[PDB]
DNA sequence: ATATTATAATATATAATAATAAATATTTAATATTATAATA
């Protein structure tokens, strides 16, 4: 869960995908610390979706380094450097 | 000086490779011209990625070699494109083992250094800084021919002769701090089945085994003990290979017989035999399989000294 | 039960509204967004509605749109969502923008809604992710069959066929206009 | 910054074919009609889309450069034809790979520019504006006989003449800024290998040679010094090719050979050989091919003074 | 808007063969019964589909155009048989490839239009309406002997002589409103492989030439400088034809090698190469066939002014 | 319910054999007062001929041979896909 | 006259998607309280 892999959860019989993100989300919801947009940004997000990016990694990359009053090619470039 | 040396003078490769292309790029660098794409390929385990890293080390340009099977995704390809800058070099391992989407997002970068990105939706024009792909594949035979046409320089790797292998053993043992004699260096080179980096690994193993039974110095008795424990003689014949060839000379006297017949005789799987056993002997003049069957030289018989006309 | 009301407004005490439908007023609340679309006192209004039955109470909820009722109902079917949460959400933001944010699964635009925790935001986004759908004449049937033979899906073909050209046009020109589109 | 002539007269490399297609262009212009269907085949990679774009500017109309994956479904091509207009043209590629349903849809599309489609069977007839359907394939042999017989213009593309290859070398070196020699131009024309891209690669590499070995000068002696060692030959051979020839002739004496046996003996997988080295030599004809083994012809025997069985 | 000859007398060439089909036409008009099943064999370019549709028009019956390559399943055959009605006809091309099950289905379908295949349970007893299956293969040698024996009508379609092809050129120009000189008609008639389709294509090329390079109709000099711009000799050469002739007179020294080897050298499909090559080169007798290969005559080698060794 | 038929009820979507058979069990006490052989033969012949099983049955059921022979209804069923 | 094996097709183990039926799990609404960030 602290590694956030659903594959280890779903091989257990009776455990599907939806149960796996429920376990992940609702345990990361504070129990497991202890051991027991603009046109340019929308264009960028759509380009990332068309280039294999799932929307969450296309979302928090935009959120971390937003682009302001300048053209798309450079903040998408530094965002691609940003996600590394 | 490391496990793999990074100096062009510290690696005694093929004389054509030792002469031409790194001297060419050494005298060509500094012209404010982006280097074109260069391919190196051959037998596996020969450090083609390491050799590309060496070359980029003398070029003095930021470089990170990444494995193609690891990087299946064009998004990480865009990440490596944006990580580097104008006039840089990049080394890719096993280009032929890429998912095709990487290839068609890579062709316009080979065309005009252009990253055409799809999002009435329209594609966006995303230019790239000048850069260079250095190719290091085991076998890029199934790669697409237009991608070859976009690539400029290709070098092969071949079974190195005994002198080059002996010099490689000597320089790598000097790196290892060994006291091996030149006769022992030749013995280690002949025991190694060519393959200069795998020959270096075999020399490392021989050095460790000799240090287990003594010091770093290697004597012909130490070489004989290493051959006995590895069950591989100076001719490079495997113990399984030696047993199979002894059975063949004890049955058909080297006559041309079927591969299936000998496979049934030895109770071994024939495809593994074809891809493992006879290749090592057949780069040299040992096995001469014909439309009638397999033919074996008497030089292979010189290991035991029994031959027929 | 209750699916829609077409009645006359009696009084406005936001958010609680009373709708006198043929002598009897109906206790219904509307969001403040719908407060920006209510008529004056005494004016008739048609509200798409859907009830909620509790153990000790019956609560009536009425919206300007049927699709708003459906989204509200699907929000109520969620295990951790009450009516107060859904009214807070839709009083913050409107319907298709929330739909696209559900496609985005972004918490920043929904945390700003008052009284909403971040944990609520990610759990609702994850359990509301897109499993739903995104929000004949002789010439019509001929075009549908022609584009089926051309490889276009019947639902995909029909929306391009019936949109731009008019009613009972020439088959050639209307097939032309249907195939005018690109993606 | 790709190499591309601007005009059809500016296009140089097939002068008779260029004159023929210029005649076709002026026939389209003078008659005030859409030009006939032009069939194009030849080398696989030659930038045919760019040439179709040049033809588009010569017509002054738009050509939608489309291929097999673009037109694999009849709906996509039908939509593109609906957005096509009078006097326009459509570039089509990978026609051979396309489904026969595409072929039957394109029967009335060129057959006087109509369209017939079925709906207890009902027939729906549609019309299309006149246009210039452009069919270009890597190989036109897979085109069906009624379709190809119903077409009009058939145009063949091929590697340029040796003097005309030398002129193309001179023009590209002038574009690249290399101080090339006409003797060097004829040299690289002999090295052109039938491919403009590898030719331009050779111009770049001999420019590097002149930069690092000479004083920025390309002459016949400089070109010979650059292209008479390693994988080079005046005719087009490589030391890879010479190694393959020698290893075939010392083993089987110009007889039938086993391809797996050859791949094992050469330390080199047969796939890359039959992808680059064998197809060029058989393109020169110098290897005769049998279903029981590939044998070189009398030209290679004359190259090394070998007999004929 | 089709040029297509909708008349029997338009294809007046092969007057004995045409009169033979005329006798069969009037026999069909007089029988008013089920005809014998037709299988015509002849090289393409002569309009065999045109001949079949002319046969249908003279019968006053509707014709469906299909081919052996089109069909793949006996269910498709049943569908095609059902779509036809009484007083119909089916044109089928290249019956030479067919699934055997289709053949045993067609055996009663051409015996008495019957179908008696298995469903065990109830077998089919479908009797087809009276309509004649017309075969238009190129060569009947490759197809099955029982089918060739079972087909009633068999005829040899040959390349048309100079006067018929000149007449076809003149009447096709009359359809387009143009006029041809009798000498130019004769030279393009003895050229273009003696085939009306290739003759019409050449007519279109020469009429475009006269539209731009000429200033009027086509005369002998107009056609001559057209072939000069078309790079076509008095025999009707092509650039590919000249290259292949040069390869098999020079590279292979008479070309006693199989058609597969030369086709792979040319990267040409087998069927297209043989269809282009055999009829015109055999009627000129330049090259015969041997099991070693398609070796040339002495006359072909002397055509280029080269003496036989 | 009077005929005690199950497979008629089973073909309704969401109906298991146990569900319909129970419905029989309680309804027989609740209620107190209150295509041919050639049709399947054509489908089998088309399936063995090479036709896809569901579109062949679609052609068979589009114009069945209720009042005419199996060969003629196959003849008019092959009209649909041409 | 026997194999043999150098090239030519081939058929399915292993990727995938699409109902489906047994097996479950079955509560939020209101309100103090306490931090908590921001504030005269």
């Amino acid at each position: 869960v602290q590694a956030q892999d659903t594959s280890t959860l779903v091989k257990i019989p009776g455990v599907g995908k939806k149960t796996a993100e429920r376990l992940l989300v609702e345990l990361k919801d504070r129990f497991k610390a202890w051991e027991n947009v603009s046109s340019a940004e929308a264009d960028a997000v759509s380009a990332l979706i068309a280039l294999g990016f799932k929307p969450q990694e296309a979302s928090r990359a935009v959120a971390a380094v937003p682009g302001e009053d300048l053209s798309s090619e450079e903040m998408i470039r530094q965002a691609l450097k940003g996600m590394v | 000086r490391a496990i793999r040396p990074l100096k062009l003078a510290d690696y005694i490769g093929q004389p054509s490779v030792r002469e031409q292309m790194e001297l060419f790029i050494h005298a060509a660098r500094g012209r404010q011209e982006a280097l074109d794409h260069t391919l190196i390929f051959g037998p596996p385990g020969l450090g083609k990625t390491t050799l590309a890293n060496i070359i980029a080390q003398e070029m003095g340009v930021s470089i990170k070699s990444t494995s193609g099977p690891v990087l299946e995704r064009p998004g990480d390809l865009a990440a490596l494109l944006t990580n580097l800058e104008a006039g840089d070099v990049l080394f890719v391992d096993e280009i032929h083992r890429l998912s095709p989407i990487v290839e068609e997002v890579l062709y316009p970068a080979m065309e005009d250094f252009q990253l055409d990105i799809m999002i009435a939706a329209r594609s966006i024009k995303l230019d790239l800084p000048p850069f260079t792909l250095v190719g290091a594949t085991t076998r890029a035979g199934m790669l697409t021919n237009p991608l070859r046409d976009r690539f400029g320089i290709v070098q092969r790797l071949e079974f190195y002769n005994v002198e080059d292998l002996a010099t490689i053993v000597s320089r790598s043992a000097g790196i290892l701090g060994l006291e091996i004699e030149p006769q022992g260096a030749a013995e280690i080179a002949k025991r190694a089945r060519g393959t200069p980096r795998i020959a270096n690994r075999l020399l490392r193993r021989v050095r460790d085994f000799a240090e287990v039974r003594g010091q770093g110095d290697i004597t012909r008795v130490i070489a004989d003990k290493a051959l006995n424990l590895l069950d591989v003689d100076e001719r490079g014949f495997d113990h399984l290979d030696r047993r199979l060839l002894l059975t063949m000379i004890d049955k058909f006297d080297g006559g041309p017989v079927g591969i299936d017949n000998l496979a049934a005789a030895l109770s071994e799987e024939r495809h593994t035999i074809e891809d493992v056993l006879e290749p090592y002997l057949i780069q040299q003049g040992y096995i001469m399989r014909t439309p009638r069957g397999r033919v074996v030289t008497r030089h292979a018989y010189l290991h035991f000294g029994l031959n027929i006309p | 039960m209750i699916g829609r009301l077409r009645g006359t407004l009696a009084e406005k005490q936001p958010p609680h509204l009373i709708l006198d439908v043929n002598g009897v007023g109906y206790e219904v609340e509307v969001p403040m967004t719908t407060l920006y679309r209510l008529p004056s006192v005494g004016e008739p209004v048609t509200l798409h509605t859907h009830l909620v039955v509790r153990e000790d109470a019956h609560l009536l909820y009425g919206f300007a749109e049927k699709r708003e009722r459906e989204l509200f109902r699907e929000l109520i079917r969620l295990n951790g969502v009450g009516p107060k949460l859904a009214l807070a959400l839709m009083s913050g933001l409107e319907v298709d923008e929330l739909v696209r944010c559900v496609q985005a699964q972004d918490t920043s635009t929904l945390v700003k809604i008052p009284g909403v925790g971040k944990k609520t935001a990610e759990r609702l986004l994850v359990e509301l992710k897109d499993r739903f759908k995104a929000w004949v004449s002789s010439a019509e049937a001929d075009a549908v069959s022609a584009l089926i033979a051309l490889g276009f899906k019947p639902q995909e073909a029909s929306r391009a066929v019936a949109a731009v050209p008019g009613e009972d046009l020439s088959s050639e020109e209307m097939i032309r206009q249907a195939l005018k589109g690109m993606v």
